[PDB]
């Protein structure tokens, strides 16, 4: 569930 | 995979009465400092914090004895990072990011950044946190009304 953008 | 594997944070809405209670917002990864009370705004223009604020003579400096400014920011256009220091520069006390589609909360993460631009990641101070389309939309359609939305943030879980 990691997200830069 | 591990869609709900996410850090997740208690926050209150305090006011209005409308939309009170407690959400799960998920807090960034970076700038992680306790409890801090404010108010959210919505700036009419830059809505993603993309570009300074500066460029447009917003600034979310809270007057002496008012309520710290904690700024909706929409997702999208730009990492959440970059998002978090501009907001920053521009005096906000935290920033809330909506997400821009319905679904579990996620977890802001830190870029790979070129040399050019590194720096900043290590300079990042205010408490950032992701909360859901559903939120967001509620405390916008509370501030277009009129109303103060005011809500207590609690890193202590983290």
């Amino acid at each position: 569930s990691d997200r830069f953008v | 995979g591990s869609r709900f594997v996410v850090e997740k944070n208690n926050l209150k809405v305090t006011s209005p009465d409308s939309i009170k209670g407690i959400y799960e917002c998920a807090i960034g990864n970076f700038g992680v400092p306790g409890t801090l009370v404010g108010t959210v705004v919505y700036p009419k223009s830059n809505q993603k914090a993309c570009k300074s604020y500066s460029d447009f003579d917003i600034s979310f400096k809270s007057k002496p004895g008012r309520l710290p400014t904690f700024v909706l920011i929409d997702r999208g256009d730009c990492y959440f990072t970059l998002k978090a220091w501009i907001a920053q520069q521009a005096g906000a006390a935290a920033i809330l990011v909506a997400d821009s589609k319905a679904e579990p909360l996620i977890t802001m993460d830190t870029p790979e950044e070129d040399k050019s631009d590194a720096d900043y990641l290590q300079n990042i101070t205010i408490p950032s946190a992701l909360i859901t389309k559903t939120l967001g939309d509620s405390i916008k359609s509370a501030l277009s009304g009129g109303d103060m939305v005011n809500m207590k943030l609690d890193w202590t879980e983290s």
